[PDB]
RNA sequence: UCGGCUCAAGCCGAUGGAAGUUUGAGGCAAUAACAGGUCUGUGAUGCCCUUAGAUGUUCUGGGCCGCACGCGCGCUACACUGACAGAGCCAGCGAGUACUCCCUUGGCCGAGAGGCCCGGGUAAUCUUGUUAAACUCUGUCGUGCUGGGGAUAGAGCAUUGCAAUUAUUGCUCUUCAACGAGGAAUCCCUAGUAAGCGCAAGUCAUCAGCUUGCGUUGAUUACGUCCCUGCCCUUUGUACACACC
């Protein structure tokens, strides 16, 4: 039959490619772990202890959708509110260099390279190969 | 109005047998009448799910309901 | 030559274009498939016109849509009132009109919305919507 | 394929509810009918209807979602549809536990038992009341029945360590017979006594 | 001697003011206007603006 | 059985029935984040309550409250800086928050300065509006 | 004779003058024996400006919204650059032309 | 076009039609008037006054925000119909480059606020698909004024401006008040309406708890009457005409 990544859902299939991920074990950590606020929207680290992995395999799961997308758009994107006080909410961004060099050190492992012709960065050749590998060992999985 | 976090075998001995017996068990169940508090009660609930007595009929990550088997 | 018929859906802002083409019996929705492209309570809202129907009747139908524009419930009520529409101009222009009156008689018996929009929009004012400011001491 | 393997089960049979049929409906009275609508099943009770243009475009509309519409209220839940829908699916489902009858075979006779027959009415009298107590229209009866049960849920769950999952579903069954001890009797008994020494 | 206007004014108010009058209260500069509101209404309908 | 549903760290009292992150935080002088920092970095499990640690791991949390810097923690997030002319980092305790914010009131009130005279007649330092704000003397 | 792939801009206030002026142009224009692109459909801009109608300040509080809108209107022709300078004549006042060469 | 009333004027419903309630909402909108507001918008204006020890103009500094108290228009709240943490992911109306930089993509550095370097846009072309909020799924917390609530204050780091103290504002750590649906009284409202939530523009070097518009989700009950507080026509009474103050 043959399935691709829109045959999965989303939040079951990032949680078996965070798992997947971990049989590998090797992306670099230049230890921003469990001291970043990760947004100033926000005001609680994650519990959580592997969302760096959670996070940076969904940052390449938007990226496998986007034709072309740089840290300005994840910087908004992952935003959300923020409780100033007694004003009313307003929406603001997400820290800047957690989403920068959480998807600067993906390039290394062979899953997306750059766009220098027009910006941004874009998904590789083989990089799709292990997301297309990873549908088939989840979706007859069921 | 303060509950117990821990469950001793005070508290333990009424669950292997009256469990059998309840219509439905939840957590506001465990926090009215076994006086306990509702983090144990939710660990309450997964262990006992394993061991195979009960079974899920709807599940959801605020609330969770489960009956006899 | 091929079979194909186009059709068009709107809501208050929700623009839910279709193409409908004799293909083998696949239906997915915005590039992803039925399974997914909702919330998970008004999944049921789009199984209707397919379960009231009859899933024998979708032997030889293809239908690809591109929705935009609005809410969550206004792209499911759009898609809801394109299906109709797709599914019945393809029947009328391409074969017997037997199954399409029974077709449309009976889906507009079970619900009349899915033939035509319901149209709501807003009203400007200059003190908000229809409040005024509170007065002193009327 | 292109259907869930569940409602598969139910789609060979006549259209229901995936859960619960709508068959072998109550016979205990009479007129409250042609003002309670289900000769037409729905699946789910979300739907934007255009039932609020007449008078009586209300008295032909299924129930199920006019009482999710009496559930939210008190400002915070206005818009809510979606927890709504989601909230009174799972009480029907903790009321068929209960009881092995059908959640809208109790529902009905929970709504048909806690309707007041009679009702004071304000006739100014310079600073007296002439209370003439009149009846009530069933159409009436059965809007305020609807509002004493959303109300006592609320209230009852207000400060409380049950959650509205099971606080408003175990209103249902105790109004299913004549318990007394529900908020909806407090209203109702109170009402027809007022009117019965106001006579 | 020559330093009595010493004060720059390049700077929110005071730098700008009302073409046909001078006034510097509750100006409008959006699109270039630079006018008074009180003179804009009587010289508006020449202008081009109307009502619909 | 030692759970013991009672605990006394730096002269204050704290539960045991509630969880280890958020016991630190009763005493006076830290909040949430730095009691978040302090528990994960001290290799606790979160998912237990503070009465189902043992003795041994529980001096080396408070030998990290007292010397901040020496594992490797950066120094914005402490909470004093600039103690005389020429100031080091510290990260202040229940105690010390005490003992500490009284003395800045006569020193400046020495080199007497404006915001000091207020905090001196009592009335509000800030500038700030008066006409509907502080009804209370 | 070298063709240069014409493009004229037009903008104006008032809508009836310039919808003439493409209609003599488009015949003027097809008799030549000249390939011909159609009147795309620009969108109007729409402005709008929001003041207060009192000049004081006294009585209640009312405002009024001014507004205006625009037309652009482009049509382009492929043709070399001096023959178009005959075919732009007897333009009416109000509507501004602008020429590009396109090159 | 048709049904059920009437000689007529007229009202209600259905089918084609999205509609027929005047399809919905606006702009403009009678005679005669107020000792209503404005000389502090105007090089519109009578009279009076000061006019070189100037009430003209201009520069420095401060004030319009100063606080025992009563009142109005608003914002966040009094929690489980909740808070917190990860994931899923849907709009519209508008705005943008000078004789000096205006909205701003991409790359790098930076906890954060920010900094540096190429580049696009005088604009259905680039910002912008403005992938906003609400909302949905999976977990933590468990009724304790507690992880609800954020007043008050200390220390440190930045941008804007000639100049930031009575901090302009933003960011990091810490301090963790009152507040359990609120008395006599009182305001607004009939369907994409109330309420919940955000966005765009204005004043602006920077600051929105303000106003004018725009969009997401979208309700209970009534389709009446003149009882209180008011309006319109006729008959009627008067010792009122500055007119029941
Ligand atoms: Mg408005
Ligand atoms: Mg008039
Ligand atoms: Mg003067
Ligand atoms: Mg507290
Ligand atoms: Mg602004
Ligand atoms: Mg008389
Ligand atoms: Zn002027």
């Amino acid at each position: 039959g043959g399935v691709t990544v829109r045959d999965v859902d989303a939040h079951k299939f990032v949680a078996a490619y965070a798992a997947f991920l971990k049989r590998q074990g090797k992306l670099p950590v230049p230890g921003w772990v469990d001291t970043v606020k990760t947004g100033n929207a926000k005001e609680l680290p994650p519990q959580d202890i592997d969302w760096w992995y959670i996070r940076a395999a969904s940052v390449a799961r938007h990226v496998y959708l986007r034709k072309t997308v740089g840290v300005g758009r994840l910087r908004k994107v992952h935003g959300s509110a923020k409780n100033r006080g007694t004003r009313p909410s307003h929406h603001v961004d997400a820290s800047g260099s957690v989403d920068r060099k959480i998807m600067q050190a993906l390039e290394k492992i062979q899953v997306l390279e750059k766009d220098e012709e027009r910006g941004g960065r874009r998904i590789t050749q083989q990089g799709q190969r292990d997301l297309d590998r990873i549908a088939q060992t989840v979706a007859e999985a069921d | 109005a303060q509950h117990s976090v821990i469950l001793d075998k005070a508290t333990s001995d009424k669950l292997y047998k009256d469990v059998q017996s309840y219509r439905l068990v939840t957590v506001a169940t465990l926090v009215d009448r076994l006086k306990i508090n509702g983090a144990l009660a939710r660990k309450c609930l997964k262990d006992l799910e394993e061991k195979g007595l009960i079974r899920q009929v709807v599940g959801h990550s605020k609330m969770k309901i489960y009956t006899r088997a | 030559s091929v079979q194909a018929v186009q059709v068009f859906g709107k809501k208050k802002n929700a623009t839910a274009v279709a193409r409908c083409v004799q293909g083998k019996g696949l239906i997915k929705v915005n590039g992803k498939p039925l399974k997914l492209f909702a919330p998970e309570i008004l999944r049921a809202k789009l199984y209707e016109p397919i379960l009231i129907l009859g899933t024998d009747k979708f032997a030889d139908v293809d239908i690809r849509i591109r929705v935009a524009g609005g809410g969550h419930t206004s792209q499911v009520y759009a898609v809801r009132q394109a299906i109709a529409k797709s599914i019945v101009a393809y029947y009328a222009k391409y074969v017997d009109e037997h199954s399409k009156n029974l077709l449309k008689q009976e889906l507009i018996q079970f619900d009349r919305s899915l033939l035509v929009a319901d149209p709501r929009r807003c009203e400007p004012k200059k003190f908000g919507g229809r409040g005024a400011r509170a007065r002193f001491q009327k | 394929d292109v259907l869930p393997k569940e409602v598969l089960a139910e789609v060979g049979s006549v259209k229901l509810f995936n859960r619960w049929s709508y068959d072998d409906i109550e016979i205990r009275d009479i007129s409250l009918t042609d003002y309670i609508q289900i000769r037409a099943p729905v699946y789910i009770p979300h739907s934007a209807g255009r039932y609020a243009v007449k008078r009586f475009r209300k008295a032909n509309c299924p129930i199920i979602e006019r009482l999710t519409n009496s559930l939210m209220m008190h400002g915070r839940n206005n818009g809510k549809k979606l927890m709504a829908v989601r909230i009174v699916a799972h009480a029907f489902e903790i009321i068929h536990l209960m009881t092995d009858q059908n959640p809208i075979q109790v529902a009905v006779d929970a709504i048909v038992n806690c309707g007041p027959r009679e009702d004071s009415t304000r006739i100014g009298s310079a600073g007296t009341v002439r209370r003439q107590a009149v009846d009530v229209s069933p159409l009436r009866r059965v809007n305020q029945a609807i509002a004493l049960l959303t109300t006592g849920a609320r209230e009852a769950a207000f400060r409380n360590v049950k959650t509205i999952a099971e606080c408003l579903a175990e209103e249902l069954i105790n109004a299913a017979k004549g318990s007394s001890n529900s908020y909806a009797i407090k209203k109702k008994d109170e009402l027809e006594r007022v009117a019965k020494s106001n006579r | 001697e020559s330093v009595w206007n010493s004060r720059p004014r390049t700077y929110g108010k005071g730098s700008r003011a009302c073409r046909v009058c001078t006034h510097q209260a509750g100006l409008i500069r959006k699109y270039g206007l630079n006018i008074c509101r009180q003179c804009f209404r009587e010289k508006a309908a020449d202008i081009g603006f109307v009502k619909y | 059985t030692n759970f013991n549903h009672i605990l006394r760290l730096l002269n204050t009292n704290v539960d045991g029935k509630q969880k280890v992150v958020y016991a630190l935080t009763q005493i006076k002088g830290v909040g949430r984040r730095y009691s978040n920092l302090v528990c994960k970095k001290a290799d606790v499990d979160l998912k237990k309550r503070a009465g189902e640690l043992t003795s041994e791991e529980l001096e080396r949390l408070v030998t990290i409250i007292q010397n901040p810097l020496a594992y490797k923690i950066p120094t914005w997030f402490l909470n004093r800086q600039r103690d005389i002319v020429d100031g080091k980092d510290s990260q202040i305790l229940a105690n010390g928050v005490d003992s500490k914010l009284r003395e800045d009131l006569e020193r400046l009130k020495k080199i007497r300065a404006h915001r000091g005279l207020r905090h001196y007649w009592g009335l509000r330092v800030r500038g700030q509006h008066t006409k509907t704000t502080g009804r209370r003397g | 004779p070298k063709v240069h792939k014409i493009r004229i801009t037009l903008t104006s206030r008032k809508v009836q003058s310039l919808e003439k002026v493409c209609q003599e142009l488009i015949e003027r224009a097809k008799n030549k024996d000249l390939r011909v692109k159609g009147p795309v459909r620009m969108p109007t801009k729409t402005l709008k400006i929001t003041t207060r109608k009192t000049p004081c300040g006294e009585g209640s509080k009312t405002w009024d919204a001014y507004e205006m809108r625009i037309h652009k209107r482009l049509i382009d022709l492929t043709a070399p650059t001096e023959i178009v300078k005959q075919i732009i004549i007897n333009i009416e006042a109000g509507v501004e032309v602008e020429v590009t060469i396109a090159a």
